[PDB]
């Protein structure tokens, strides 16, 4: 196991934090983050999606050959 | 004698003063934060930490001072 202090060299480089009471805890919550959440999704949609519809059009038509193929239609 | 040297020499700030402008101090707001410089090539760190005093005025600075003093000072030369 590793502890602060022992981690890794890291020179030049501020941060400058705020108190949690100095501060909103939702700042811009719809402003910002519907903004947001669209990018986010645009970002993925080409890479999530296309499998999952490529399942589920597999899944209407299997259940669908599955029905329609027990029952006759000549004798 | 410095009463007379103050009027001897510092007197010829009269004829006219503050006509136009004055300036007095706003307060000054205090943010509870922090500034965190990272610097892994100096041997030793420097950390100051600190509430919001009352200013100069207020009677309670006595009693701060002696909190203070309980806590003290300490540095690697002191013999005790
Ligand atoms: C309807 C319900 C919507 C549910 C969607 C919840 C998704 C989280 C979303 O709120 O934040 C993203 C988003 C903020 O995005 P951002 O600015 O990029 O925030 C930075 C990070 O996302 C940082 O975001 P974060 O740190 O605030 O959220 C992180 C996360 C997710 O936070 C939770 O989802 C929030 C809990 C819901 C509380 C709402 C109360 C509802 C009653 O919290 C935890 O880590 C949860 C881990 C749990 C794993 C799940 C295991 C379950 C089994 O907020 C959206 O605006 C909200 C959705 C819009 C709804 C429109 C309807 C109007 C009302």
């Amino acid at each position: 196991g590793r502890q602060f202090g022992h981690l890794t060299r890291v020179r030049h480089v501020i941060t400058y934090s705020l108190s949690p009471f100095e501060q909103r805890a939702f700042p811009h919550y719809f402003s910002k983050g519907i903004p947001n959440v669209l990018r986010r999704t645009r970002a993925c949609i080409l890479r999530v999606a296309p499998p999952f519809v490529a399942f589920y059009l597999v899944y209407t038509w299997g259940t669908q050959e599955f029905e329609k193929s027990k029952r006759k239609n000549p004798a | 004698q410095l009463l007379d040297l103050a009027q001897k020499h510092f007197s010829g700030l009269s004829g006219t003063y503050d006509e136009d402008a004055v300036p007095t101090l706003s307060p000054c707001r205090f943010t509870g934060s922090q500034i965190c410089h990272r610097e892994d090539g100096l041997p030793l760190a420097h950390v100051a930490i600190a509430v919001e005093g009352p200013g100069w005025a207020h009677p309670d600075n006595v009693a701060l001072q002696v909190a203070n003093a309980i806590i003290g000072h300490y540095d690697c030369t002191y013999g005790g």
